[PDB]
């Protein structure tokens, strides 16, 4: 909730979790995903678990494919 | 490292329901897993054609990240040209999307993973799984 | 570089007739010109589909030496979402092939080569020419 | 692609993730805000909400407003 | 990714009067906006023309740290140079900034935002909106 | 941008210039004819030729014609 | 290596009248000689504009293989931005697109080769030869 | 005035020159430009020569830049 700076490292951009928001220490691969701004931290394998959870799609969402044929 | 294309239909099925039976399983293959553009304009298609595009889009733009869109090239347009020629023979109709995307699986050796996979059943040479 | 995506259209009017009108056009602007992967399926299968495939396939090969073939891109698969989108609230109709043509051509900013007019003219934000 | 993994290490008492070259951040961030969902971890470009913008400082009505451009 | 190229007109008309209209307009299509290296280099000459730059200037990089600058590119010139050679012919009258700004956009398929649609709108193949 | 600079070297009994990627030819061209200017020589894809295909061998009346497109 | 921006004046000067003098120029300097996106829009502009727009236009491509094309970034636009506001406050008219490819240079660090010295040395920090 | 095939050598397509069509021995380097599908081999320095020679632009050609200002 606070913040923090990037900082070049080993050829990369890389980032200094804080104490305050560092992650379990039975993580020890982290997938990060980039999208927009954005980056998403998330633990090797539990990838996919920060897009299921909330960022729902509209109601309207066409369910239909409407491909011809 | 990647082993499997998902179609369209599942793909939409997921960005719908967002199902917990395809939460683990895609956390599983993750890096294995692959969509051909033809299902990425389906997707938008259906987020811009929504009455809230910018949401939809933000979720697929989410599911896109993760996945690695791969680009129909010609081996894919050739590969589909055979696989329409034999259904025309064959009777058997298959969607023109789902055409180009079971050729461009079929061109780079990929699994087809699917929903429904009573379409795809026509085709052959193609490994056919059901995520659902 | 390039500046034209021919549609599947004028090519297999090209390809049966071998007009006169469309060589000096061919000849003029050569190397202006380029075809999506999405409309080298369709040639492929319509030649796969005669009686004499290698025969056809033949032909087209040398058509398609001469042209480059631009691969079906995320942008391609985006643009042709977008209008079919809005050609979907506006009502007016556009094939589902036709449609990732002209997308793909809207994405580099090309201009579409096409006997049919008509239906690309629905279509926003395109360039449309005639070399028949 | 946009899928990228990468390892962790802890410096400066706090524990650290190397950004692949492929997310790298654009160079003009130079602060990050993290946000902590589960065990994913958010990182957003600091100060980057158009809302602070428009109420943030305005401009001088110095500015020409007129284009002037050649014509 | 990013779907709007933000015309020198609107930026300048947001910098200054900083609308309501606008604010929501840019929170909704957040990321998919975009400015030419033409339109920076113009906002950049407006600060400096003031009595305060440094203050000028100092909210003007705070408006592009959001938006991503696009680099003017050959396929960028080209493009301009066929518009500006259509509008020629045509007799309609464009700026010479603005050609720049609309070929810019049109190279890349982007959709052109500014408050002086008419100008633009003699600029053919490219899509402008009006989100003043 | 476009320029690129390359040795020579004889093989084959034939003096012969190096492609960098940058001059790269299409992979799909196999054979090329040159031709000669001055001290430049002109590298061009064989068979290239627009009029050639269009007298080339022509395409059996099986073609549908119809694009028999989904609608 | 690159050294050396040639204007958009110099260019045409070139292309047209393909002088003797610049013949050898071109041919000891080559490798270290840039162009500008600005100026290539100009040319596009000349050849799109003329009667035979493809002839004109393959000459261009010529050209522009030998010589390195420069995307106006940021920094041109920064510099050309400071650039236009002091030729401001000192009275001296620049061209547009003229005081675009002084900022681009300036940006870079380049030598700009004009055969029109005089509007460019109105713009200070510049280094200006004359290859005519 | 024949023709002649590339190959894959040193990771390059390269090309083989007959010795009906080879170089001045003087010319060590070559420089090599690429427009379209054409391949422009021209002697090191004597690059320009090609462009110059030929390649007419039209007459119509405009001349004038029309710069707003």
């Amino acid at each position: 909730h606070m913040e923090t700076t990037e900082f070049l490292s080993n050829r990369s951009q890389a980032v200094r979790l804080p104490k305050a928001v560092a992650l379990p220490e039975n993580v020890k691969r982290v997938e990060v995903i980039a999208v927009g701004r954005t980056r998403i931290i998330t633990p090797a394998g539990e990838t996919w678990d920060e897009w299921f959870d909330g960022n729902s799609v509209s109601a309207d969402f066409m369910d239909n494919r409407e491909q011809p044929g | 490292m990647l082993k499997f294309m998902l179609d369209t239909n599942i793909c939409i099925f997921t960005i719908k329901n967002k199902p917990a039976s395809v939460r683990e399983r895609f956390n599983l293959n993750q890096g294995r897993m692959c969509i051909s553009s033809v299902t990425l304009m389906e997707v938008i298609y259906g987020a811009e054609k929504s009455q809230m595009p910018e949401r939809n889009l933000a979720v697929i733009e989410g599911f896109v990240s993760r996945i690695d869109v791969l680009d129909y090239d010609a081996a894919a347009a050739t590969h589909t040209g055979q696989i329409r020629a034999e259904l025309a023979l064959q009777g058997r109709p298959v969607g023109p999307f789902d055409q180009m995307i079971a050729g461009h699986a079929r061109s780079r050796g990929l699994i087809i993973v699917t929903n429904n996979t009573r379409e795809f059943e026509r085709v052959g040479g193609l490994r056919i799984e059901d995520w659902s």
